[PDB]
């Protein structure tokens, strides 16, 4: 029933800069608190237990601190690897998990490798078509997607699905999804991909003829 | 060798109830005690209960109290926790772990946690993935691609190659359709020369509808 | 890492004590505290209980309403105020660190690994009475001919609990403290005694450290040829 | 708020040894055993699940079963021969500390020991307080069993005979104490002083007098 304060909530920090996290409780814990590695779309590992006992197998450059109420995590040198939700859980009384930190990488900026994918004949023949544009590895986060058929700007059509950041180059992939009729994809030919990003100079395009 | 191994992803009814194993390898189940972790979509971790598997003993969270029932059978290695009176908040991914007590330091810790196990509180029907190819039109990269679209419940897995071809795999999370139906793409981005030399097979496999599909991209 | 108890000794019946346990070597806040007491010849009995710092109290039933159990953080003393005391209260009180709290997880698996000495209480309508040392002159039939048996006779002492060192401690070979008679008169009896040289029996002085607790005698007799 | 177990078990030198603790707290909690000796704190020998502290040979091992308990010494040495106190932690209401009623264990009932017999006359000092008495010294011996007789030159005394119920060395053997209180003017009378300390038919009579 001890409440959990986990600060910060997101960080964004350069590979080998000093993180540091603190998990702050309602009440004293007696130093009965631990660290775990939650990452993406993977089971939480423990790193660290009762404050500073570090787990075999664990890097060095994770350690815990703290006592009573204050406890405090860090890594040393923040590596491409370390890319996370970090957690911090009493076990005194009871057991609560703090709220979590979003562990990202700070990087140079990577330009978006993009590419348009028509409906196959395939998926034509159910009377649907889903054109898919792709930004393969790409920093920072923020990109814009501007569909187009035949000059004619597409709002509402569109439905987009990022990537957690990667665990080598640090850098995200985009996914935006236009979804029309048999019939409205026959009425018209050029379907493009107007893809805005800070790696960009000018906003880029990429499309296709249909035929 | 220290393996918590957990039963495939379900998807129940709302007012239903679910049962989730927990499978326990290379350790004595005995010699430890089980926790049950809640985990909400993209919200923190919620502790559900613990047992004794050696003796029996539960102590549940107030919350989830009353909803949770965790059992264990020693001579099959198995924790299981049960749920019911399904609600739309409780459609999260659960985590079985073990702890074990450190006789140098005097102190027990959760250390190992399960895979996982996803849970979907819907009353739609159970659907097999459409797959689609992913190929363009005619520089050095280029890039492949599978469209898993119209399916329920979450989730799917896209392997290349029979799980040899890794690197340049970009599986997007699905996105909800306002048809109540799930859709994901996974690309590959492989170099020009490799292509026309190699075979370029996706492995999608949906384990709800026992559908598993095997689609070349050219 | 220690746990020493103070304040027990003679309380007549109805009366009061009194009873002070002190932690060493360890964080006494963020442990559980109990009391455990001995009636001799008879096994343990639990008294009392205090948690971590919550600070949840328990009692057993038939000290209930009597003995109030508190701690001072601050000061690392556990504290026992045993009140209206019977004759049956006679015994010899453990304080023992109970490593996990009620409140805590894992307190299934608890247990006190860490003990105290033992402060003797005894409950009697009778006075307390100190001892009368007598020195054991030297015997030369036992344990060679070039050693030699001395002795201190603690004569006529009340309660139990009397402490017998040889030389301020020092001499520890040889030492051998019999256990006390409950004489008729109701005053117990003790002896020790310490084989020591024959040769060194004139050169080297022996005085033993005879102390009473509960009466705050301490005698150092010297025991001569 | 019972835990119960056998008052007295009996071993042999080698020979191995399973002491039952019977609890309704043994179901939900975990039996904790203590060794003690007599004049002795209690030890701590096993704990929680088979959990045995430093120091502790590997001969005890911690058993369970329900309601049952159980302490099993492998190879039953002298050393080992003590009161067991098994001990749980309830968790309901207000008595969270249950201890039974101990188990005396006796290992071979050999090798026997004979008595050491050290007589003291009564002190100078002890006579000019107009008080007198010979201090009878049995000690290192087994069984404990001994019977002390007091005599006057020839006579046997009966009153005035205070003397010990054997007790536990540190060698783990016995030992015993015997005092006749006298008045100067008895002990001036005589004539000398015995004391005869029998043993197993074996008697050891040690002898003073006023010289
Ligand atoms: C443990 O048990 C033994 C055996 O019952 C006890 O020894 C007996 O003691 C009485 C006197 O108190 C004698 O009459 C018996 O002959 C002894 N029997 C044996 C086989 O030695 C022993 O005293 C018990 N220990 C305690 C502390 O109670």
């Amino acid at each position: 029933d001890i409440q959990m304060t986990q600060s910060p909530s997101s960080l964004s920090a350069s590979v080998g800069d000093r993180v540091t996290i603190t998990c702050k409780t309602s009440q004293d814990i007696n130093k009965y608190m631990a660290w775990y590695q939650q990452t993406p779309g993977k089971a939480p590992r423990l790193l660290i237990h009762y404050t500073s006992a570090l787990q075999p197998g664990i890097p060095s450059r994770f350690s815990g601190s703290g006592s009573g109420r204050d406890y405090t995590f860090t890594i040393s040198s923040l590596q491409p690897e370390d890319i996370a939700t970090y957690y911090c859980l009493q076990y005194d009384n009871l057991w609560t998990f703090g709220q979590g930190t979003k562990v990202e990488i700070k990087r140079t900026v990577a330009a978006p490798s993009v590419f348009i994918f028509p409906p196959s004949d395939e998926q034509l023949k159910s009377g649907t078509a889903s054109v898919v544009c792709l930004l393969n590895n790409f920093y920072p986060r923020e990109a814009k997607v501007q569909w187009k058929v035949d000059n004619a700007l597409q709002s509402g059509n569109s439905q987009e699905s990022v990537t957690e950041q990667d665990s080598k180059d640090s850098t995200y992939s985009l996914s935006s999804t236009l979804t029309l009729s048999k019939a409205d994809y026959e009425k018209h030919k050029v379907y493009a991909c107007e893809v805005t990003h800070q790696g960009l100079s000018s906003p880029v395009t990429k499309s296709f003829n249909r035929g | 060798q220290v393996q918590l191994v957990q039963s495939g992803a379900e998807v129940k009814k709302p007012g239903a109830s679910v049962k989730v194993s927990c499978k326990a390898s290379g350790f004595n189940i005995k010699d430890t005690y089980i926790h049950w972790v809640r985990q909400a979509p993209g919200q923190r971790l919620e502790w559900m209960g613990r047992i004794d598997p050696a003796n029996g003993y539960t102590k549940y969270d107030p919350k989830f109290q009353g909803r949770v029932t965790i059992t264990a059978d020693t001579s099959a290695s198995t924790a299981y926790m049960e749920l019911s009176s399904l609600r739309s908040e409780d459609e999260a991914v659960y985590y079985c772990a073990r702890e074990g007590y450190y006789g140098n330091y005097g102190v027990y810790a959760m250390d190992y946690w399960g895979q996982g196990t996803l849970v979907t509180v819907s009353s739609a029907s159970t659907k097999g993935p459409s797959v689609f190819p992913l190929a363009p039109c005619s520089e050095s990269t280029a890039a492949l691609g599978c469209l898993v679209k119209d399916y329920f419940p979450e989730p799917v897995t896209v392997s290349w190659n029979s799980g040899a071809l890794t690197s340049g795999v970009h599986t997007f999370p699905a996105v909800l359709q306002s048809s109540g139906l799930y859709s994901l793409s996974s690309v590959v981005t492989v170099p020009s020369s490799s292509l026309g030399t190699k075979t370029y097979t996706c492995n999608v496999d949906h384990k709800p509808s026992n559908t598993k599909v095997d689609k070349r991209v050219e | 890492v220690q746990l020493v108890e103070s304040g027990g000794g003679l309380v007549k019946p109805g009366g009061s004590l009194r009873l002070s346990c002190a932690a060493s070597g360890f964080t006494f806040s963020s442990y559980s505290m109990s009391w455990v007491r001995q009636a001799p010849g008879k096994g343990l009995e639990w008294v009392s209980s205090i948690s971590r710092s919550t600070p949840y109290i328990y009692y057993a039933d038939s000290v209930k309403g009597r003995f109030t159990i508190s701690r001072d953080n601050a000061k690392n003393s556990l504290y026992l105020q045993m009140n209206s005391l019977r004759a049956e209260d006679t015994a010899v009180y453990y304080c023992a660190r109970d490593l996990w709290s009620p409140d805590s997880n894992y307190y299934d698996q608890s247990a006190f690994d860490i003990w105290g000495q033992g402060t003797m209480v005894t409950v009697s309508s009778a006075s307390t009475k100190g001892p009368s040392v007598f020195p054991l002159a030297p015997s030369s039939k036992s344990t060679s001919g070039g050693t030699a048996a001395l002795g201190c006779l603690v004569k006529d002492y009340f309660p139990e609990p009397v402490t017998v060192s040889w030389n301020s401690g020092a001499l520890t070979s040889g030492v051998h403290t019999f256990p006390a008679v409950l004489q008729s008169s109701g005053l117990y009896s003790l002896s020790s005694v310490v084989t020591v040289p024959s040769s060194s029996l004139g050169t080297q002085t022996y005085i033993c450290n005879v102390n009473h607790k509960p009466s705050n005698t301490k005698v150092d007799k010297k025991v001569e040829p | 708020s019972e835990l119960t177990q056998d008052p007295a078990v009996s071993v042999a030198l080698g020979q191995t040894v399973r002491i039952t603790c019977q609890g309704d707290s043994l179901r939900s909690n975990y039996a904790s055993w203590y060794q003690q000796k007599p004049g002795q704190a209690p030890l701590l020998v096993i704990y929680g699940k088979n959990y045995r502290p430093s120091g502790i040979p590997d001969r005890f091992s911690g058993s369970y079963s329900g309601n049952t308990a159980s302490l099993t010494i492998s190879g039953a040495q002298a050393e080992d021969e003590a009161d067991y106190y098994c001990n749980s932690r309830d968790s309901s209401g207000d008595h969270p500390v249950v201890f039974g009623g101990g188990t005396n264990l006796t290992v071979l009932g050999q090798p026997k020991a004979a008595p050491s017999v050290t007589l003291f006359p009564p002190s100078s000092e002890e006579l000019q307080a107009n008080k007198a008495t010979l201090v009878c010294l049995i000690s290192d011996f087994y069984p404990g069993a001994v019977t002390v007789a007091w005599k006057a030159d020839s006579s046997p005394v009966k009153a005035g005979v205070e003397t010990t119920t054997p007790s536990k060395q540190s060698n783990n053997k016995y030992a015993a104490s015997s005092y006749l209180s006298l008045t100067p003017e008895q002990w001036k009378s005589h004539r000398s002083y015995s004391c005869q300390v029998t043993h197993e038919g074996s008697t050891v009579e040690k002898t003073v007098a006023p010289t």
